């Protein structure tokens, strides 16, 4: 009515995508900017997602000021996998490890289902996303 | 279904076709839902606004409303501190509408929605449309007591009462309307409707101490109402409410204000002739015609031309637009009033009417037009084409009002809102309710009127309550109420001069006008101190009427009895009879002393009154804090002075003709040899004219020695003096002007000049400086002695016009200079052959019983001719002659001639309705050439006599012009010829005899002119008839 | 009271399953009941039941001026109402009640139904000025007739007025009866605070209809979490809940329930009448809900749920969140006041100790949700929650006798075995110091709350104990156990140091108000 166009795409960083959306009833989890940006060399090397995630798990771990407790959801993709693709790449099972026992990029971590996550996380609702 | 879902189909349809077109900068909404205009009505953003209000009110019945409650209240808000935006950006035009309301010094009606700027100039549109600044008083007032929170500032309170100074005197300012055009025919012309009357005499009702913060508030945020200004209001609106107008005998403008919104009448015989009429005369199928001969958007209007040309209002009759708005009101109407059949069967007129948007949600067209094709077979049998809509809503066209009301209706029918919830102000008081509601019902209920007014005498001197004791009256002198102040009425106009004063929005204060004797009758708390007031009736004054005692005696019963009819306030009246030692000087003693004592009694004139202490006459009463005056600028209380303890010829020789063709100084001789000071206001008043303001006398400046004259024959109660010397100094009263709106409200036109002379015509309100050259310059030029009488005479026809409305029926224009006639004859016949008494000379009681006495129902005695010259001279007309003139009209087909005037069947049949005021004014008009009275009573009884020849033979009709003055004649020259053969009477042109012959008798006047009309009209074609066809033929 | 008149309703009490005293309350004057299908079902049985002819029976078998009553003796004897069974006085008076319940409620038929029956059975005074009999009476000659065929026989008057003898609460009510039905007078006129609400206005009636209207009850109850230290705050927000310390609203004061009992103890306060004030009790859940104005300072009350006691259920968290979820449902209820209830749920550091957190949190966070029990809520900051809320302004507490006001404490922030082995029956026939010795032997808070219990009786209240008082060591077992859960002791621990709890006494009111008498006892042993 007053022609305002919503908000301009801007790339969601890790603080970002790492609360949990309510998007028409239905709790939506996003990944991180740098898992999904999958068109140039840099996700190729499981090493470098390894390093991206250690920054994002940084900055998190320092820039988190919300209520609720940040969630990064970390899908291991068939490019992660070794070249055999019946073992997965080192780098990234030892990154996997090191959250796995609490500590992993200057950030404590804890891993977990995401089932068990809902009731300490930044739930935030988005209403406009609801029809009608 | 849950509340939610109920309502949120409400809330679908009042967001999508309402709130979505609310100007997100202004919170007004936009006339064209689609488009580029860019015009927000200030009505239609009201209704707008109501109906996301009365969303609210519904979801407030739902505790989790999910906002819903806070966004459709807030959109209230938003729209109605968007109105007000509007109007205190032109705040300079409110402070020059309170003092001269006008159609061009209005505040503007349409505004940009985008912005608030004006849109369209006087000249473009007219915005003097009083019924959108009263219905935003009613809708601010109804909304705040909602616990809608509009008006956030002091400024903002003080705007709102500069607002309500201009809704006060509504009935002094004609306007364009609800519909903006006017009256029928769009000739730019401005008329008082009733419908916007009667909102402003409904927000004057709600808003009447109306904290206007709400809960959130104090003293220094009330409104207050003038009861004058509101009393004169609805005396406007009572005389004119079976119709809407001059112009308009029903508008379905009446709905809105008879019904919701205002519920402004409070007769329930009024609301049903209105109703009923409204309903019988402009209901549809698809709607309710605005009036008759509306030529909105029909077929046959001209696009291009703004204003209707006269004669065109006829080609719309039966094409007239039907707005389905209508429907919703009398639905609504409905479940406020108890009639759950009413809102069924305007509901089912909805339904089809109704059309629907693309999502389903119901689009309520604004109006339904006869397609131009079938125009002609409409007019031919009204109701049988079929009409399209005007908005279907997929268009993208919605009327957004007509939205909004399908809400309110909706809302209200499905009992999803209560009456009670949309009212909060109690606008609609049921019948079994209708007792103690300030301003409209008093204790004793709405039929019976027998207040006790609560008498105090007060005394001028400690000297007078002791004298007043000794012969009975028990008074106290102003200082044994010490606490308690008296004040003139003026100290009160002075304090309200600081109510509404905002220097930020240059606005100034109460307009200084006379409070008057509703507003002098309450207690007022003024800084502090308890203030009641003398009423205006003990104001003193220059004029000559003051003198006579039988006068204040009257006008104190006068005003007591406005006082019983006209006051509906919770507290007893509290009228002051402040007793100055004057009154009681000679033998104005025994007079005053009989008023005093029936005062003591309990009844002066019917109305029951209690004379008591003040103390105790003040002590549980409501007093009216006025707290707007506070410190303001001035560190300093204003200065309130208020009424302390005073502590201690037979003819006149000089004839003025023989004595002004003089030039001399000798005029000046004979002042020395004057003692009659009615010779001395002759010389002494030939002299303020031609030698001057100055011109040296004996005695000192001219303008002195005659206001010492007046002055002392006023006392010696030599009113021959009184009156040269009043008219001489052109003397003039502050009540001629407030008098003159007596007769203007209450539907009458007073005519000031003499008879025989230049009349002129007061049919509007005007000031008294524009009254006074009315009658001292441009009326009477010849004896200025006429304008004293004739002022004389409006205050007496004011006072029995507000009191005695019925001494004056079958009056219209009441011609001062011809009820003076009157009396100069009454005063001949009287007197009998011993010479008649001077009108001049008599007292001023003593013209006040003259009119009176000839004021009264002519009864069997008098001659016929004095019958006759008496009820010519008033303009008295038998009842039904205005309708009987135009059933003469309709049946003549060139028209009637009488006195060198002429009632042509068109443009007035094309025109006009049978009960039109516009047409008893055009025949008044057409009688108004005949000079002499006696045959205007003659004119009048021929024009009866045709009503009954036409309507008891229906196949007789006219063929050439009527000339009433040859039927008359034709009359007089038959009862000539048959007297004649009785016994030669020698006279001749002299209808003395045909004047004094019966009306109806052996061979009487109504004999002569029915064979007059029967001769003319049976040389005519007899148009066979069906009623009775003819059974010889 | 509204809890006990809806219980006993349709009735009077336990011994009138009708009376006519209940139509002085359903209807004019009280105007009591709120619900519409209870007044219909007590209005008719009392019109079944009760009417007559000349009147309406107070209650049935009644013996008041009855011919078979004894006039020398006060009080029936057992099975002496039998005999009164047809022979009951009927008292005209009813049937100007019903008469004003017409005027009221818009019959214009029962009016004139019920006018019908008054106009034969008025005497009239030698001046002609009504009389209203206060019964009609058998006469004694004629009872055996009336109760073979009830309603066959005449009665005569008690009053006639002639005699000399008036009804006076009888004339009064002609005078209210005939002038309402004459409208002469309005019910509104004679019902100025409205007790008369017309169905369709029952809507925003304070204590007795909501917004919502009469059969509707969605409320949603304003939650305001409010935590005990800034450290529980940051810790609660972590885990997701904004909740507000006591201090960050710092121009209002949250006050145990206590503190308000306190303030009211100056309410009514007559030192010439020798009044007292109100009585110390605790304010409840529908009191505590409210935001106050005492002092010049707004005060939200904590809940009682909330309040810390000596008994062990408070150790639970499941109970607090199920008592939070009870306090609500109230709430919602039973509360028809004007503003939305405010319920604030203070959270204490213990609440979340250990793995209370995951029972607290998801209560925490249903509140956030918006939803815990069915009671919709709304969690939001106290400040914008008190914001354009009616506050009780409690203008009482003055300065009065002392020129000091009184000295309210608000809360403040807190600034940083598998069995017992020990059985008590083969233990207690000992009465050694060896129970003395076991206590030093026993890691069971449950064998000590036994042996540490036989002792608060048999060597006394501070016999000496290696700890120290005996009373001191149980009150260390039984805190200690019901920290570490040790549930066996928690009880034992209880009732060895014999703990009653507050609420013990407010709860055998709800057994009574509705209607339920509580017995207790064991099973196999004294009831009471
Ligand atoms: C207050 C004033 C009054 C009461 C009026 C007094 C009445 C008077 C003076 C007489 C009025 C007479 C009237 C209206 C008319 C008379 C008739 C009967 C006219 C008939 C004309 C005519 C030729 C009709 C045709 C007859 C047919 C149809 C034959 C088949
Ligand atoms: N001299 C007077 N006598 C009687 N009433 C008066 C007089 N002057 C003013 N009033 C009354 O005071 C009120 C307001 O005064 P004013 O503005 O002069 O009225 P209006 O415009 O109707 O003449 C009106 O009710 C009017 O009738
Ligand atoms: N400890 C408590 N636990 C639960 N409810 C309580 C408690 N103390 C008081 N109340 C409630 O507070 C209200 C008034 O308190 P009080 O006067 O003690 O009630 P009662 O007289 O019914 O015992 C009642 O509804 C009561 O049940």
């Amino acid at each position: 009515r007053m022609k305002l166009s919503g908000r301009p795409y801007r790339h969601m960083g890790v603080l970002g995508t790492s609360k949990l959306y309510d998007i028409r009833k239905t709790i939506f989890t996003f990944t991180p900017q740098f898992i999904d940006q999958q068109q140039f060399y840099l996700a190729l090397d499981n090493k470098m997602i390894v390093e991206m995630l250690r920054t994002d798990l940084s900055y998190l771990c320092s820039r988190w000021r919300m209520t609720g407790q940040p969630t990064i959801t970390f899908p291991i993709s068939h490019s992660m996998l070794d070249e055999d693709g019946t073992s997965l790449n080192s780098s990234i099972l030892a990154a996997l490890r090191k959250m796995q026992d609490g500590y992993f990029g200057g950030a404590r971590v804890q891993t977990g289902k995401l089932s068990e996550f809902l009731t300490t996380s930044c739930c935030t609702h988005l209403s406009f996303m609801d029809p009608g | 279904e849950t509340l939610w879902d109920k309502l949120d189909h409400y809330y679908r349809i009042v967001k999508s076709t309402l709130l979505l077109y609310q100007s997100p900068t202004t919170g007004l909404f936009p006339t064209k839902t689609c488009g580029g205009d860019q015009k927000a009505k200030i009505q239609d953003s009201l209704y707008c606004a109501a109906g996301a209000w009365a969303l609210a009110l519904a979801y407030r019945r739902i505790d989790d409303d999910k906002g819903r409650t806070h966004e459709l209240e807030h959109s209230a808000i938003k729209c109605m501190r968007g109105i007000l935006y509007c109007y205190m950006r032109q705040a300079d035009k409110v402070q020059q509408f309170k003092q001269d309301p006008r159609p061009t010094t209005c505040l503007h009606s349409v505004f940009n929605v985008h912005t608030g700027d004006e849109l369209l100039s006087y000249e473009e549109y007219g915005h003097l449309q009083i019924n959108a600044v009263s219905l935003y008083l009613l809708y601010l007032v109804e909304m705040i007591s909602s616990g809608l929170q509009i008006i956030y500032n002091t400024d903002e309170v003080s705007f709102i009462q500069n607002l309500v100074f201009c809704v006060e005197r509504v009935y002094r300012v004609p306007d364009f309307g609800v519909w903006e055009r006017g009256s029928k025919y769009n000739n730019g012309s401005t008329e008082l409707h009733s419908s916007s009357v009667g909102l402003a005499k409904a927000a004057l009702e709600a808003i009447n101490g109306f904290n206007l913060f709400g809960n959130q508030g104090c003293s220094w945020s009330v409104i207050f109402v003038d009861l004058d200004a509101h009393n004169r209001n609805r005396q406007t609106l009572c005389s004119l409410l079976p119709r809407e107008s001059r112009s308009h005998n029903t508008d379905a403008a009446l709905l809105p204000c008879i019904s919701y919104p205002a519920f402004a009448l409070d007769d329930e015989v009024l609301f049903s002739q209105t109703l009923d009429k409204v309903v019988r005369k402009l209901k549809g199928k698809y709607g309710f015609k605005r009036f008759l001969r509306d030529g909105y958007r029909t077929s046959l209007e001209d696009p291009n031309r703004c204003y209707y040309k006269p004669a065109e209002i006829k080609l719309f009759d039966g094409i007239e637009c039907e707005f389905p708005i209508f429907f919703l009101y009398m639905m609504i109407d409905g479940v406020f009033r108890g009639n759950p059949k009413q809102v069924q069967e305007y509901q089912d007129l909805l339904t089809p009417v109704l059309h629907h948007t693309t999502e389903g949600y119901p689009v309520v067209p604004k109006y339904y037009y006869v397609p131009a094709d079938f125009v002609e077979y409409e007019k031919n049998n009204p109701g049988s084409q079929k009409r399209f809509p005007s908005n279907c809503g997929r268009d993208g066209k919605l009327f957004l009002w007509g939205q909004a009301l399908y809400i309110i209706a909706k809302l209200l029918a499905d009992e999803l809102i209560s009456p009670k919830d949309i009212d909060p102000v109690q606008r609609y008081v049921p019948l079994k309710d209708q007792r103690n509601v300030s301003m409209r019902f008093s204790n004793q209920g709405p039929l019976e009127n027998d207040l006790v007014v609560h008498v105090a005498l007060i005394a001028e001197s400690q000297r007078l309550q002791v004298f007043l004791n000794t012969y009975g009256i028990q008074t106290q002198t102003p200082q044994q109420v010490e606490p308690i102040q008296i004040w003139p009425q003026q100290e009160l106009v002075k304090a309200y001069l600081q109510l509404g004063i905002n220097e930020k929005l240059g606005l100034s204060g109460r307009p200084d006008r006379p409070i008057g004797c509703l507003g002098t009758s309450k207690i007022y708390r003024i800084l502090g101190k308890t203030v009641v007031c003398y009423p205006i009736i003990f104001d003193l004054s220059d004029f000559y009427m003051s003198q006579d005692v039988f006068l204040l005696i009257d006008d104190i019963k006068n005003a007591l009895q406005f006082i019983k009819q006209y006051w509906k306030m919770h507290g007893r009246p509290l009228f002051l009879v402040l007793i100055r030692e004057d009154n009681i000087r000679g033998s104005r003693f025994n007079p005053i002393l009989d008023m005093l004592a029936a005062l003591k009694k309990g009844i002066i004139g019917g109305v029951k009154v209690h004379v008591d202490r003040l103390q105790t006459l003040i002590s549980g009463a409501v007093v009216e804090q006025l707290d707007f005056l506070r410190i303001s600028d001035t560190e300093e209380l204003p200065e309130f002075k208020s009424f302390e303890e005073l502590e201690p010829g037979q003819q006149p020789d000089v004839n003025i003709s023989e004595w002004k063709d003089k030039p001399t100084h000798e005029i000046l001789q004979k002042l020395n040899d004057c003692s009659c000071l009615a010779s001395q206001a002759i010389l002494l008043g030939i002299l303020l004219k031609r030698e001057g303001p100055n011109f040296i006398t004996k005695e000192g400046t001219v303008s002195d020695h005659i206001e010492r004259v007046y002055r002392r024959a006023g006392s010696q109660k030599l009113w021959l003096a009184v009156r040269y010397g009043a008219a001489f100094t052109q003397k003039f009263s502050s009540s001629i002007a407030p008098h003159i709106t007596t007769f203007l409200v209450h539907g009458k036109q007073v005519t000031l000049g003499a008879f025989g002379h230049e009349e002129e015509v007061i049919s509007n309100p005007l000031s008294p400086r524009v009254i006074q050259n009315i009658i001292y310059y441009k009326c009477n030029t010849h004896d200025e002695r006429e304008a004293v009488i004739q002022q004389e005479l409006v205050i007496h026809i004011g006072w029995i016009i507000s009191n005695n409305p019925e001494l004056f029926s079958g009056m219209l224009k009441i011609r001062i200079g011809w009820i003076i006639h009157a009396m100069e004859y009454e005063l001949q016949i009287r007197g009998g052959d011993k010479p008649a008494l001077d009108l001049y000379q008599l007292s001023p009681s003593e013209v006040k019983q003259l009119l009176l006495d000839i004021l009264q129902p002519q009864q069997n005695g008098r001659c016929w001719l004095n019958r006759r010259q008496i009820d010519g001279s008033l303009n008295r007309t038998p009842t039904g002659f205005y309708d009987r003139v135009w059933q003469i009209l309709e049946r003549t087909p060139n028209g009637i001639i009488v006195a060198g005037k002429h009632l042509p069947q068109q443009p007035t049949l094309s025109d006009m309705t049978m009960y039109e005021m516009n047409f008893s004014l055009l025949v008044e008009d057409t009688l108004g050439n005949i000079d002499q009275p006696q045959y205007r009573q003659i004119v009048v009884e021929l024009l009866m006599v045709v009503s009954i020849v036409l309507e008891r033979n229906p196949e007789l009709e006219f063929q050439d012009k009527v000339d009433l003055d040859r039927l008359v004649k034709e009359a007089f020259n038959e009862f000539q010829k048959d007297q004649s053969r009785l016994k030669e009477i020698e006279k001749q042109d002299d209808m003395t005899s045909f004047y004094n012959t019966p009306p109806l008798g052996k061979r009487g006047t109504c004999s002569y002119l029915t064979k007059a009309v029967m001769n003319l009209l049976l040389e005519g074609e007899v148009k066979p008839n069906n009623d009775d066809p003819c059974l010889i033929s």
